[PDB]
């Protein structure tokens, strides 16, 4: 029955693409316009194409995938072979997509006032965000931080708990653990001998990368810390916990905004090309065309000219409703676009880059059959878009592209400076990020009981985050779904296995591109090598597992956290001998309420 | 007489792949001046002539094959492929003799609401041979099961529509395709 499926799959190679296209143009004319004429061909259309995979589902599940011999037709089955939502009753399903829109809304839609100004009302974006990050009031940012947590989190609480159990129910039913190990299938590799991968090796992996994580972690902690009091004073212990609110946004995922408050030498000259690019007579298309020059140099090709005409890369300039978060399209059919408004600031200059290197992922597995056109993980695709711009942030790129001045002189206090910058945002994340699955892993396993969430919830966050809350809460409050990926449904490990996956790729294009200095002083322009290095694993998309494409680059069939701890070498021992007078380290037990 | 070259090039409806057409060129005296003097062609590739010693040549007849396929399967219509088109659309000889001849029709071809018009066969029991052509819509049997006139589990219908989208790449835009066969009347 293997040239029986062969055909089946062409069936739907054939057919896929085009109701797929259908639906990814229809959901783009949604986040280009915002009508509600165009929200609903956005349902139309993904109905469609939700129902055309329910066909096709259950049809290869016919398809024994034990009769199939020639593996690249294997893996296309199993993708196919899903039950999804729909092993649930109309009934369940539709509730659960019911709780599903609904947390999506009160997420976007939830807004808190001020009780010293009644008339003054702000949501996540940009109104808490905006003091999250900037302000230095303690009780502003206890505000901003406990009433997101007490107004939309707690409608937020009765809502995810029902969506705890009906999300176990669907991964139950289609043999797995719970949701949890539903998330976790995504690495799983079963069937190539030297490649395979378990769903239970990833609990293993993600642990043991993260304990060679701690010392770097403790030492940037008892640095912030230290910095955090000067401009905080009697409100943090320094022996204790960092609060909550005071890490840089709502929840503490990326300390970058603490960097006025932790510059390591604030008296030498910051590279911020915002300024320079606005004086330069610099637009959104002057970015994405230097970007294009960059994949450019290394053999890569170039950008179709759909993209240049169809893509959103700037502001909505006329009369419509947009979305600006920056995404990166790949409807199909050779259409490639980017939604990004787009402007002329230095943030923007870096991010052009990482969403056209999705695209360049994209454009380089379109020749493997549609369900292969993917990243080899959930990890692979953001870390291809983090490598360019990590290599289009160097001084020796900025400076050769024209933004910063030729005469910049690049001491060592100025790479301390940039190593602790990329560290608020790449090395603080990473507790953060696996405290988080690690929580929702228990819930869905069955190890942290309803009447514990909340308790269990801040008992890790102190042990593994060294992160203590400012106010108490009990079981009512649901702050972990005050986050976006939590209430919209989202895994969150990929963001774990992508920053690991990033320094193994760039530490392997350099050594492609032959880089010599620092690895954060790496920049893989001009090296055809390590273009051609990459092509070969961007190619692959989802046909060879990811343990293998891994493989094709950086040598290795599995996550590697070396790579990640030479990139901050030269900042993890300027952080001990800055903390030889400091405590590193924190006690679970100091609270600012106690 | 000038041979009718313009009927077939500048001709306002093209056929599909599955369904080419064959016009034979008889006594007439051609102009392959227009052929290349023109940048409207994408590919112009000839086999087992030059496109330049043609002009002093003569042939016994000339059949000129003219469809519509993807950007990507352009590539199919050359003498030893093995794709979806070579093999189940339009196959060449080994020995082929003459020049193919594909051009962009984005703008004709495409329209914004999906042009579906122009098709291909998939499936197909066995390969073509060199200039054969099958017409035949018959529900292709897959497995052991008799379809019984009514398609569904391993009973598909054999031809599939394109589906040319404006905003498609390059390598999903409609295009048309002529293919100048020689024979061994036709002179320069
Ligand atoms: C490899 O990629 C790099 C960019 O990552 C290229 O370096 C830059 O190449 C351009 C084009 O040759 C140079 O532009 C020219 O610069 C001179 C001097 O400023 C100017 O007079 C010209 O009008 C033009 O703008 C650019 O300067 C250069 N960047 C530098 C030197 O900082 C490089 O050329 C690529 N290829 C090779 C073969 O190295
Ligand atoms: C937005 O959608 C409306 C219909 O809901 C349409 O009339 C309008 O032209 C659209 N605008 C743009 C810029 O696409
Ligand atoms: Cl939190
Ligand atoms: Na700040
Ligand atoms: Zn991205």
């Amino acid at each position: 029955t293997e040239e029986n499926a062969k055909t089946f799959l062409n069936n739907f190679n054939q057919e896929a693409e085009d109701l797929s296209y259908q639906s990814s143009l229809a959901s783009w004319n949604y986040n280009t316009n915002i009508t509600e004429e165009n929200v609903q061909n956005m349902n139309n259309a993904g109905d469609k194409w939700s129902a055309f995979l329910k066909e096709q589902s259950k049809t290869a599940q016919s398809f024994s995938l034990q009769e199939i011999q020639t593996p690249i037709i294997k893996r296309q089955l199993q993708a196919l072979q899903q039950n999804g939502s729909s092993v649930l009753s109309e009934d369940k399903s539709k509730r659960l997509n019911t709780i599903l829109n609904t947390m999506s809304t009160i997420y976007s839609t939830g807004k808190v006032c001020n009780p010293d100004n009644p008339q003054e009302c702000l949501l996540l974006e940009p109104g808490l965000n905006e003091i999250m990050a900037n302000s230095l009031d303690y009780n502003e940012r206890l505000w901003a931080w406990e009433s997101w947590r007490s107004e939309v989190g707690k409608q937020l609480r009765p809502l995810y708990e029902e969506y705890v159990v009906l999300k176990n129910e669907m991964a139950r039913a289609n043999h797995y653990e719970d949701y949890g190990d539903y998330w976790r299938g995504d690495y799983e590799v079963n069937g190539v001998d030297g490649y395979d991968y378990s769903r239970g090796q990833l609990i293993e992996d993600v642990e043991h990368t993260f304990e060679e994580i701690k010392p770097l972690y403790e030492h940037l902690h008892a640095y912030v810390r230290a910095k955090l009091m000067n401009a905080y004073p009697s409100y943090i212990s320094p022996i204790g916990c960092l609060p909550a609110h005071l890490l840089g946004d709502m929840w503490g995922r990326f300390w970058t905004n603490l960097y006025s408050l932790t510059v390591p030498f604030g008296q030498k000259p910051n590279i911020d090309v915002t300024d320079a690019m606005v004086d330069q007579a610099w637009d959104a298309q002057r970015i994405f065309k230097e970007a294009e020059k960059f994949f450019v140099s290394v053999g890569l090709p170039h950008m179709t000219q759909g993209f240049w005409a169809n893509s959103m890369l700037t502001e909505p300039a006329d009369g419509r409703k947009v979305v600006c978060h920056p995404t990166a399209w790949d409807l199909g059919h050779g259409d490639f676009r980017i939604k990004m408004c787009t402007k002329v600031t230095m943030d923007d200059f870096l991010t052009a880059h990482h969403e056209m290197g999705h695209i360049q992922y994209d454009m380089a597995y379109a020749a493997q059959p549609f369900l292969l056109r993917n990243g080899a993980n959930e990890g692979f695709h953001e870390a291809v878009g983090e490598i360019m711009s990590l290599s289009a942030a160097t001084p020796k790129h900025l400076k050769s592209i024209g933004l910063l001045s030729p005469d910049f002189q690049e001491d060592n206090e100025t790479e301390i400076n940039f190593l602790l910058k990329q560290a608020l945002t790449i090395v603080g994340t990473l507790p953060f990020t696996y405290m988080l699955e690690k929580w929702r892993w228990m819930v869905f396993k069955g190890e942290i009981p309803k009447d514990q969430w909340m308790k269990k919830w801040w008992e890790m966050k102190r042990e593994i985050v060294g992160v203590v809350e400012p106010v108490p809460h009990d079981e009512t409050y649901c702050d972990p779904a005050s986050l976006f990926h939590v209430s919209n449904d989202y895994s969150f490990i990929r963001y774990y296995t992508r920053t690991l996956y990033q320094f193994q790729f760039q530490e392997a294009l350099c050594q492609a591109a032959k880089h010599e200095g620092p690895l954060h002083k790496c920049d893989i322009s001009n090296s055809t090598e390590a273009g051609q290095k990459l092509f070969n694993m961007l190619r692959l998309g989802k046909s060879e597992p990811w343990t293998l494409a891994l493989e094709n680059v950086v040598g290795a069939k599995n996550m590697n956290v070396r790579p990640l701890l030479n990139y901050f070498e030269p900042l993890f021992t300027w952080l001990k001998d800055q903390n030889k007078n400091s405590f590193v380290g924190w006690s679970t037990d100091w609270s600012p309420y106690a | 007489n000038l041979c009718p070259f313009g009927e077939v090039f500048n001709a306002t409806k093209f056929p599909s792949v599955y369904a080419w057409e064959r016009k034979k060129i008889s006594n007439c005296v051609a102009d392959y001046s227009v052929l290349y003097n023109s940048t409207f062609f994408s590919t112009f590739k000839c086999y087992g002539v030059s496109a330049t010693k043609l002009n002093d040549l003569c042939f016994s007849n000339v059949y000129a094959d003219s469809f519509v396929v993807k950007g990507d399967d352009v590539r199919q219509i050359a003498p030893g492929q093995t794709g979806v088109i070579a093999d189940y659309n339009y196959k060449l000889p080994d020995d082929f003799m003459g020049c193919v001849l594909a051009w962009n029709t984005r703008n004709i071809d495409a329209t914004s609401t999906g042009n579906y018009n122009y098709k291909y066969r998939l499936f197909r029991k066995s390969n073509l041979k060199p200039f054969e052509r099958d017409i035949s819509t018959e529900i292709y049997q897959a497995g052991s099961t008799p379809c019984n006139g009514v398609e569904g589990f391993n009973c598909y219908f054999p031809l599939k529509s394109y589906g040319f989208h404006p905003t498609n790449g390059v390598g999903y835009q409609p295009y048309r395709v002529v293919v100048l066969s020689f024979e061994l009347t036709v002179c320069g």
